[PDB]
DNA sequence: GCATCCGTGAGTCGAGG
RNA sequence: CUCGA
């Protein structure tokens, strides 16, 4: 945030809206400045987030952060399979598996 | 780190020394004894499950290395640390049923 | 849901009878190249191609839509089977 | 020639060739089983005036849904140094095919805390929720999973 | 051969599936609703798309 | 969208004339959705301050940020003066348009919950 | 990518569905959202901004001889659809005097030059034997939605400020569906639905909206 | 009472970063204008990208080069970061040549100069060459838009060429600020600030301009209505 | 009228090898 | 057998 205030930008209108909602949610203490409240939220691990489709903020502050996620060996490329007709079994004459 | 080390994924310096050669295929190290030890690097090898087994050199020519220092990262290794995935920026929220 | 499914279910004493009627009718349409349809040209089910609206190839869709008109008759023992076959062959040859 | 394009002189796909489902990896011919040509085959043969070949196509092809780049070939032949195959086997050919798999819809992701799920949607960057500084998030996890 | 497959055959495929349904089945099939019929919509990608209200 | 706000700032204050309630709210002494008692009947500031002629007006007000979906408010719907939130009206309309029958849809849903 | 076909479907002067396809991936919501915002806030209309009623002090009073309370009458005045025929005109005052057993409609309002009432059959109030209604209603031109206590206009002391529903557009809804062109797979299909009051048609409302947006785009010109 | 044309301010830092202010705007227009521009800036701005790579004595991406520390996959990963500016609008494709050898850390600078072609990030590391290490590359860079995977374009100048994933977009980041402002007695008016980060291939201002143009052109599409043939 | 030995069942599909 | 639901 200090970077933002240094770059010459104040608090956003949408951020103010989210802060109002957050005050209603009991997430921030009423009376404090926008920066203090945003800081409270951030300390709760929450930030203001904008919907990329509308540019309007999500009505509540959202938990955002780095997470370690792995891609598992179960890939759909190895699993998708289809058959019209194909080989049949010797004795049963039923499709192979 | 212990997981990477004990699984023998990565390559480590046998003793103190200086890195003589660095290649995608091989690392040559000159130890304190004066002997030249050449470590071939396993490259794009196929494991039992078809996943890639390859070692990337993590040292440069002329680098001074001590005993047990990292020479090459194996698969799922980032500077000697177990690297099973990716660090990504996440948001915890519903999103249109997706 | 299939268009007018509630009415269709309302038309029979058993839902399975509805299925039998729809299926046999579909077969009748396929067998006679849809020439025996009770649908007026404007009531014909359509499918959007790359070119434009063409007839819907799906005979079950046709059958259900025809059933919704009331122009079809169903029941047991309406007519001997071979007589039905021969009359439909006479009116609409294959 | 289109189907044989990437095969080398000996009938083995070349290193570096991109292979797709249906493509031949190793060409192979097998002498046909004792054929008693049905009358249809005889008449057709007469019409086109072409002798039926002695051997038939039994080549190794890329299975459906597979493929990629050929990176290694191994050929073991009978009558050659260091080589002795199982009885009756003239030669064995192995082809290694590498693929670079990008994350796709249906691939399984997980964290170390037992949260797992398949990718259901890949959104363009402008559709992602973003921080006021313009930074889009990478992954959206549902709170209902907690 | 996949490289021989041209665009038009996809359009043809679209006409083939018109109005038709497929059966979707998840094991274990504990009751009849473990199999259900659906009108398929062709998609790119290799995953089947299942409606949320039928999941339960 | 169908849950309503319950607030503590007002905390059950008594008012004679509604203008006094609106005044107190303007001062910042009574919350919009706090349960108060103007005259004898129990109510709240929001139900007095915002009285909409129809669902469209209320939702237009929502779009303009005048009130939220959860704010308890007064709306005229199907010849009735309803004390409800815009969100419940929106739900009612979702059902109504889904089923193409405003009357039956009104009979089906439970609005006050 | 070939230019999209623009398709229209109207039901009188009140409702219209607008379809735009095909669009490049994402442009469905890129166009839909701004237009929706503009259509709900920037389309010029008219609205009742102030009401004076004889012998009535405040909004929560009751009128002798009239079945409706002041609140109910004001609500009905909010639904009045007034159209200004002359683009010069900014504001009008409409007078209405009636008594006895009668059901007052919007027709009853004394006509004013270049002021059209689109809904003359609109109910205002019912009066009883001896019931008397004398009212003056201020009608202004504007945009969007302005609550009573935000414009707070009064010509006299007992004039009641009314929530100003300027917007001729009652509701906007849009949806974006995936569509394809040959083997272009991720294309967008924009469908826009617009509800108006009749004073301005859905199509007219849209054309004004795209013009407002186009004009704002030209503001990125001269530093 | 109708608000009129607002002041448009431009601030720039080199070719990389730019701020674009518009004030005052009517309430809600900061988002109404800000977001569609952000969506277009992030997705539809044409640019340049390495689309193909040929390396001598290399048959495919899954390889190593004698005397080179990096494997081919890593080298291509590095080349995906190459920012190339075309001075001539007509120029659609360029083949950069790199001939290097001996002990050295090859940078993007080492590409042979080409008329009307500038490398915006010449300090970009490409490969570490050892004693006896040689590297002879031909990289094909094309004009394009959006994200085009190697699997989709399959561009190969020669038989052993390696298709490269193409991220054409020259726009690195976009944010926008909506701040409270006033004019005369009007309150709750919008001050809009577009913050644009590009790679230097095209300037933030150029990007803003062609984004605006794209949006305007899309607005043109509402010009010719058509009756629905559904009935 | 009651303990003892024997024969028989014990979810699905899917994957690898 | 091991893995998956
Ligand atoms: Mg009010
Ligand atoms: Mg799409």
């Amino acid at each position: 945030f200090g970077k933002r205030k240094g770059e010459g930008f104040g608090v956003d209108k949408r951020e103010v809206e989210v802060l109002r909602r957050a005050e209603k949610l009991g997430l921030v203490t009423p009376g404090k400045t926008p920066e203090e409240q945003l800081k409270e939220l951030f300390l709760q691990g929450k930030v203001v987030l904008y919907d990329g489709r509308t540019g309007e903020p999500i009505e509540g502050p959202i938990v955002v952060g780095q997470m370690f996620i792995m891609k598992l060996y179960h890939m759909v490329e190895d699993k998708m399979h289809a058959r019209s007709t194909g080989p049949y079994s010797l004795i049963t004459q039923q499709p192979l598996g | 780190e212990r997981v990477v080390r004990d699984s023998l994924a990565a390559l480590y310096a046998e003793e103190d020394g200086e890195v003589a050669k660095v290649d995608g295929n091989r690392i040559v190290v000159r130890y304190e004894d004066g002997r030249l030890v050449e470590y071939p690097l396993r490259r794009f090898y196929r494991s039992n499950q078809g996943t890639a087994l390859d070692q990337r050199p993590r040292v440069v020519v002329g680098q001074r290395v001590r005993k047990g220092d990292l020479l090459a990262d194996g698969p799922a290794s980032e500077n000697g640390f177990l690297a099973l995935g990716q660090n990504v920026l996440v948001a915890i929220m519903p999103f249109d049923g997706y | 849901a299939e268009p007018g499914i509630d009415k269709l279910f309302g038309m029979v004493d058993s839902k399975y009878r509805l299925t039998v009627v729809v299926a046999k009718r579909a077969q009748q349409l396929l067998r006679h190249g849809f020439k025996n349809t009770v649908l007026e040209p404007e009531e014909r089910p359509k499918m959007q191609t790359l070119e434009g609206l063409f007839d819907d190839p799906n005979a079950v869709t046709w059958a259900m839509k025809e059933l919704l008109t009331g122009r079809l008759v169903f029941g047991e023992n309406l007519v001997p089977e071979d007589r039905l076959q021969k009359e439909m062959e006479r009116l609409y040859p294959v | 020639e289109a189907a044989l394009r990437d095969l080398d002189e000996e009938g083995v796909v070349r290193i570096g060739a991109e292979v797709k489902p249906g493509d031949i990896l190793v060409g192979r011919t097998s002498f046909k089983g004792e054929s008693e040509p049905t009358p249809e085959e005889r008449l057709l043969r007469s019409i086109f005036g072409e002798k039926a070949r002695d051997v038939k196509d039994t080549s190794l092809r890329v299975p459906p849904g597979e493929g990629g780049i050929v990176v290694r070939t191994v050929r073991l032949r009978r009558g050659d140094p260091g080589v002795e195959l199982k009885p009756g086997v003239r030669e064995v050919v192995r082809v290694y095919v590498a693929q670079k798999r990008k994350l796709q819809v249906g691939d399984k992701l997980a964290n170390r805390h037992g949260n797992k799920g398949v990718v259901a949607k890949i959104l363009p960057v402008e559709d992602m929720p973003h921080l006021p500084d313009g930074t889009p998030v990478d992954v959206i996890l549902n709170p209902l999973g907690v | 051969r996949q490289r021989d497959i041209k665009d038009e055959v996809w359009d043809a495929l679209e006409e083939v599936i018109h109005g038709k349904v497929v059966l979707l089945n998840r094991a274990p099939t504990l009751h009849r609703l473990g199999i259900q019929a659906f009108q398929p919509v062709l998609v790119e990608g290799q995953s089947i798309q299942l409606h949320p209200l039928v999941c339960e | 969208i169908t849950q309503v706000r319950k607030e503590k700032k007002g905390a059950g204050l008594e008012f004679a004339t509604p203008e006094e309630a609106l005044a107190a709210h303007e001062r910042g002494e009574v919350a919009l959705n706090a349960p108060i008692k103007v005259a004898g009947r129990e109510t709240s500031v929001g139900r007095l301050k915002y009285v909409f002629a129809n669902p469209d007006e209320a939702l237009l007000a929502v779009a303009h940020g005048i009130v939220d979906l959860q704010d308890v408010v007064t709306v005229r719907y199907m010849g009735k003066r309803l004390e409800t939130s815009p969100g419940r009206i929106l739900f009612a309309r979702i059902v109504a348009e889904a089923v193409e029958d405003e009357k039956v849809a009104w009979e089906l849903i439970q609005l006050d919950v | 990518l070939k230019a999209p076909v623009f398709t229209v479907r109207t039901q009188g002067r009140e409702y219209g569905e607008f379809v735009l396809e095909p669009l490049e991936r994402g442009f469905g919501v890129t166009l839909g959202n701004p237009l929706r915002r503009i259509l709900l806030s920037s389309i010029p209309g008219t609205a009742v901004t102030s009401v004076y009623i004889e012998d009535v002090l405040h909004e929560f009073s009751t009128i002798p001889g009239v079945k409706e309370d002041v609140v109910e009458i004001i609500l009905n005045l909010k639904e009045l659809v007034v159209r200004f025929l002359n683009p010069s005109l900014q504001t009008v005052t409409l007078l209405l005097k009636a008594e006895g057993p009668k059901e007052v409609k919007a027709r009853d309002f004394l006509p004013v030059a270049d002021v059209e009432i689109m809904n003359p059959d609109l109910h205002i109030a019912t009066l009883e034997e001896g019931g008397r209604l004398n009212m003056e209603v201020r009608v202004d031109r504007g945009v969007g939605y302005v609550p009573a206590e935000k414009h707070g206009i009064k010509d006299r002391i007992n004039a009641i400020p009314v929530d100003a529903v300027f917007s001729p557009v009652r509701r906007v809804a849009f949806q974006v569906e995936d569509t394809r062109l040959g083997q272009r797979t991720d294309l967008d299909k924009l469908t826009l639905r617009i509800w108006t009051d009749g004073s301005v048609t859905p199509l007219e409302a849209l054309n004004q909206a795209v013009e407002i947006l186009r004009e704002h785009l030209t503001y990125f010109s001269n530093p």
